[PDB]
């Protein structure tokens, strides 16, 4: 009985790993329809705010429209009392020179009758003549006012869009913090997380090299630059190179406090080779500066540039968020050479 | 032994004669063209006289005088005015016209209803007629340049009153029209007695006939009459639709001669009334001439 | 009688007499020849009874109304009672014969049934009712005196007059002609014939005979 | 065999045929009168339409040739207008009128004493007139147009006949004047055709037993040829007289209205020339109505 | 001859045929009486003979000259040669017996006095130069007849036709037109008399008879 004890307490302890497995396995597979569920509402978000933006550019499209049938409309009454004013007295001159025949008005004696009658053409000619133009203008008027208010029911229309997208943005917004709040709580255990932060850091390094495979900038990289390269976004660094994060997890990055919104400017020119959502990461751009040197921006709320566009040094490509669960905004700044992450402290000016 | 009725015969006569001008087409064509012709001339020339009347008697107003008031004048101002005017000596009477009158007035004529809405607001300067105590044209002068002077008006307009020539030429056109209208009804009434002498004289043999018969002459003179009506009636209806078809041409001619000035007329054409006299006429005539010279041969006619 | 005179006479414009106190008396029904020579006075007797001329010296009665001094209104009515025949066969030539024969009752407007049963009776009687629609130029001449018959007696005379009916047809036509009166007058139609054929009067003596020389009527 | 010479047979026709007309006072009495008044209504329109035209012609014949400048000429413009017109040939005479001088004669013309308001100093155009130097006015005329085309006015207004123009005299004054002269024809080649178809019914028998006994057609058919001569020149000498008793009776009636206006006129009766136009005219309608007719009726008349 | 025929025959419109195969011959001088009956051709003949109506089947010769197709311009010419007596005695009531005699002449435009003179003569060899100045409707039938013969025979015809000329004449008066045509063909004047009075022809044998039939000629 003495030996048979070893291996019914394994069974015993088996069991019992086995049913920790499987409530970590359980609770794996909570966080991750948690995770995948964030997802959505980070993703969300972003087009949210984008046909926002969309929007109110329409809006502001239209606005200049707008001035622009005022001041037609302007022009056209203008136009238009002149005419009236000018058609008036012509109407006027004829109901004092009627000359109808019938009551004995006509042959004036001794006068100048094809002259006379030469004035008297030309002058119902010039009345046709203003007549039709007024008409015309007036006609042309009211066409454009009527196409005008139409303009402004259709802004009515992009401003209960507009609204509607403003709810359910706040909406989103709310979801993705009780989200984020679920995945903390139930990140409490210390082995969760610095498995689930393994997993995210793997899974970088394999979206990385499949890049890296894909795309060999032909740059000349970024290592003539170490000590010159402008800080991406303007911000008080949270976090440094070689901090611990969580346990025995070590950051790999420069975190640097961000504003909602805030504008992320390319360190150094490159092409773009990873602008997709990431696990443990929000959205990531990862540029490419030949020689294997490649920068990475990650956290950001919204990405403008796409993969394999060319940027330039300074030029925008992602606004700064709180993506991948971060509970405030910041940019998580990578710079990696040879596969290899280095300080981003050494590479940016002072 | 059995009788038509009195108005069956009467109708089978009149049937028959229509029938009868079929027998020769020539000669009856010319003489119904000719009637027709010489019934519409009259026609024209009393249309042209009654037009000529019309416009006299239009033009018989007394050389009545208006005056305009400015467009922006208080109505107020303008009743004191007339007012005034009214009370001042040698000014027969006054009527004012309101500038919603006129408007109608000048809205009656064509091409100006489509300005008069286009138009916020119509106004047209308040139009008032004073009719002078005397005629004479020094004073209509005076009074005038008097009026102009009165402070209250911005413009005056005079009539022409030439009253004598038009009432010389309305009778010369009536001399005319009488002169002409006599001569082609002479005409056409000898025209139409000939020819009825000529169909009795074709049908000689059968007169005597039916002399030898004991026939009675009311029934012989019958076919002649309802050739005649059919005469007068055919003739009549194209003098009718000649006249309508020359009225035609004549007011587009004056249209045209009126549309050199910015004004335009319309002529007058014969009423309902013309229309029924006329045939009337035709008919009696036509009637009148068959009856007395078909009787008038045929009384020198023996069955043997 | 039918027709009494009472010394008529006619005396013309030039001074001529045709007729010098002539007098006969007709009882309905008799046949009378009224035998003459080149001159005498046949056509004026005929012309006279009819009304045509007036007489100058007696009187005339029809059917005991004085014809003398008829007013000039009243002479059709007259004449519808007396049906002429003549030598010249008056037609019109431009008429069918249904309406030559037709005429004397269109005068006094007659429905049209009773013209056509009327006159169809009187062409078949005639014998022409098989040519009743054709025209009179197509007949031989005595088809056409035969239609002339007709047309004289289609209505009802009480007298007929016939002025030589037999001057252009020769004798063989003559004989039917004369038969054809004599059927009429068996039928109740007073005749008075006239002509100046001696051989067709002496043919047949029943009828009373009137000799009529120069002016003066012996009644024998 | 004697025979008589070719004109002692038709000089005996002739007063054969007159000597004839006798016979039937009133039946050849009423032919002349409708012949007569038919002929003498054109020759009356003809008078009136004669002595108007020569009034027209007599009120005035001079020559001047109008140019209309266009409106957007500026007002500097006008003196070179001017100058250059000057120093060009045939333009010794020029007169220029300002637009506010044409202003005040439009307000003369509708009867205001002194020039109306409200009506601005652009109502009309600048007007200038060029007397005609030459005396070509075709070249004249070209000259002129060509000259306005160069200096690009609007229109180029050469003194005619507007008043006659392409509405009334082109069109209206033809069609009336078209069937006048129609009724003329066939009123005279009517009538004149019925009375000889009578005549010749009336002696049915006469031209049968002529035939007979072997007459030509041409011994039947000049008795008819000369009494339709006498017709014709009988009704003309009618008409004549008629139009001049018509003259008589409208003397005083033009003379009532010539007075009035300032020239003096007298109604002028047909030229002796024309006398004879008429009396030509007559004999020819008369002969040919009667040829004709004549002819036409007696081809349907066997001798037996 | 004076006429001559070879195979004429005419067909009217209508379908009816007058002459059929007809052809006699006269000699210059010579008197015929052409017997028929109340049908057969007399008139017909008459009418062709003065070519007032044109044949269809054979030819016709006047002096030797054709009269098939004589131009419509020429017949006036030939009827100046022959003479035309009618049973109506066509005269112009209008006009005078002086007046009505000289027609012919008149027609040729001779000269006034000749006309007398020879008016004169022919009314004086027919007995009426005393009426020469009275009207036609003074006379009697057989004045008016003998006028009418005057009037045919006044222009010196070479051939003279009568038509029934003793119609309207009793024997007494149909004798002495007998004997005046007599005379006149004595005088050398051809006739061709036509009539179906067949006591009158079976009077007087001397002249040959031809009797038409139907539109057949014996010539018997
Ligand atoms: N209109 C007339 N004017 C004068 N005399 C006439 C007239 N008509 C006939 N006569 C004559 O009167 C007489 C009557 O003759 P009439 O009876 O007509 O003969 P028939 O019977 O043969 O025709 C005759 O002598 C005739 O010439
Ligand atoms: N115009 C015509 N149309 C048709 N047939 C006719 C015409 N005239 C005569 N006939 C016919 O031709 C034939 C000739 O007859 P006709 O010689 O005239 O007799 P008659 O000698 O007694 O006068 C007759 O049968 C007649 O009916
Ligand atoms: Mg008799
Ligand atoms: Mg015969």
């Amino acid at each position: 009985s003495l030996f048979a004890a070893t291996q019914q307490e394994l069974t015993g302890v088996k069991s019992e790993i086995s049913r920790q497995q499987q409530s970590l396995a359980e609770q794996q597979k909570s966080l991750d329809q948690l995770q995948q569920a964030l997802k959505q509402q980070e993703l969300g978000i972003n087009s949210i705010e984008n046909q926002i933006t969309k929007t109110k550019n329409d809006l502001e499209n239209a606005n200049r429209n707008i001035a622009q049938l005022n001041s037609n409309i302007q022009a056209l009454e203008t136009q238009k009392q002149q005419q009236a004013d000018k058609l008036e007295r012509l109407l006027q001159t004829y109901y004092l020179t009627k000359r109808s025949l019938t009551n004995g008005q006509f042959f004036h004696r001794s006068a100048d009758e094809d002259r006379i009658s030469q004035y008297y053409q030309h002058l119902a000619k010039s009345r046709a003549q203003a007549i039709e133009a007024l008409e015309k203008t007036q006609t042309e008027l009211n066409s454009n006012q009527k196409q005008r208010q139409t303009e402004r029911e259709q802004i009515e229309k992009l401003l209960a869009e507009q609204t509607q997208q403003r709810d359910k943005l706040a909406k989103t917004q709310s979801e993705r913090k009780q989200t984020v709040k679920k995945i903390e709580s139930s990140i409490s255990g210390n082995k969760t997380y610095l498995a689930e932060l393994q997993r995210n850091e793997t899974r970088l390094k394999a979206e990385i090299a499949k890049a890296a495979k894909r795309n060999a900038v032909l740059m000349n990289g970024i290592a003539s630059q170490r000590g010159k390269l402008p800080w991406p976004l303007k911000g008080r660094v949270l976090h440094n190179f070689g901090e611990r994060q969580t346990g025995q997890i070590d950051w790999k990055g420069l975190v640097i406090d961000a504003n909602y919104g805030q504008e992320v400017k390319a360190v150094y020119p490159g092409t773009i080779v990873f602008a997709e959502y990431l696990r443990g990461y929000g959205l990531v751009v990862l540029l490419d500066h030949g020689k294997g040197d490649m920068t990475l921006y990650g956290f950001n709320q919204t990405l403008l540039k796409k993969e394999g566009d060319k940027v330039t040094t300074g030029e925008t490509i992602a606004l700064a968020g709180d993506t991948g669960g971060q509970s405030r905004p910041a940019l998580y700044f990578e710079i990696r050479r040879n596969s290899r992450a280095e300080n981003p402290s050494q590479w940016l000016q002072r | 032994a059995k009788t038509d009725s009195f108005l069956a015969i009467h109708f089978k006569q009149a049937k028959a004669s229509f029938a009868a001008l079929w027998r020769r087409p020539l000669g009856n064509i010319l003489t119904l063209a000719v009637i027709s012709m010489a019934l519409a001339l009259p026609a024209s020339l009393y249309l042209l006289s009654k037009n000529i009347a019309s416009v006299a008697e239009r033009v018989a107003e007394p050389s009545q005088l208006s005056v305009y008031l400015h467009i922006d004048t208080p109505e107020p101002r303008i009743i004191v005015l007339k007012d005034d005017l009214e009370r001042r000596d040698e000014i027969a009477k006054v009527k004012y016209i309101s500038p919603q009158q006129g408007l109608d007035d000048l809205s009656q004529y064509a091409g100006f209803e489509q300005a008069i809405s286009l138009l916020d607001n119509a106004t047209l300067p308040a139009v008032l007629v004073v009719t002078p105590k005397v005629d004479s044209r020094e004073q209509i002068q005076t009074l005038a340049k008097a009026l102009q002077a009165e402070e209250g008006v911005t413009d005056v307009r005079m009539d022409e009153d030439w009253f004598a020539r038009l009432d010389a030429i309305r009778h010369l056109a009536t001399i005319v029209v009488i002169s002409l209208s006599s001569l082609m009804l002479m005409s056409v009434f000898l025209i139409v007695g000939n020819t009825l002498r000529f169909n009795v004289q074709a049908n000689k043999e059968e007169i005597q006939t039916m002399k030898l018969i004991g026939a009675t002459d009311a029934y012989i003179l019958r076919p002649y009459l309802y050739s005649g009506m059919w005469f007068g009636l055919l003739g009549a209806v194209a003098a009718w639709l000649l006249t309508a078809l020359m009225t035609i041409l004549l007011n587009g001619a004056v249209e045209a001669l009126a549309q050199l000035y910015d004004s335009r007329f319309r002529l007058i054409g014969l009423g309902w009334d013309e229309s029924l006299l006329l045939l009337m006429l035709g008919v009696f005539l036509g009637c009148v001439a068959a009856k007395v010279s078909a009787k008038r041969h045929l009384k020198e006619i023996e069955p043997v | 009688g039918v027709i009494r005179f009472q010394q008529v006479s006619k005396a013309y414009r030039g001074g001529r007499q045709a007729l010098q106190k002539v007098d006969f008396h007709l009882r309905r029904g008799e046949m009378a020849f009224l035998g003459g020579h080149s001159g005498a006075g046949k056509s004026t007797l005929l012309k006279l009874i009819c009304a045509i001329e007036r007489p100058t010296d007696g009187k005339i009665s029809f059917n005991g109304h004085d014809i003398t001094r008829i007013p000039n209104k009243d002479i059709p009515f007259l004449r519808r009672n007396i049906g002429i025949v003549f030598q010249d066969h008056r037609l019109l030539m431009d008429r069918s014969i249904y309406d030559n024969v037709a005429l004397p009752m269109r005068i006094e407007s007659i429905s049209e049934n009773e013209i056509k049963r009327r006159v169809s009776a009187a062409l078949d009687k005639t014998g022409l009712l098989d040519k009743a629609r054709c025209l009179p130029s197509q007949l031989s001449g005595g088809e056409q005196q035969r239609v002339g018959i007709a047309r004289a007696v289609v209505n009802r005379p009480t007298l007929l007059l016939a002025d030589e009916p037999t001057g252009n047809l020769d004798p063989e036509l003559s004989s039917r002609v004369l038969r054809l009166f004599e059927e009429f007058n068996r039928a109740g139609v007073t005749i008075l014939l006239a002509t100046h054929d001696i051989h067709l009067v002496n043919s047949r003596p029943q009828y009373r005979h009137l000799e009529l020389n120069q002016g003066f009527l012996s009644e024998v």
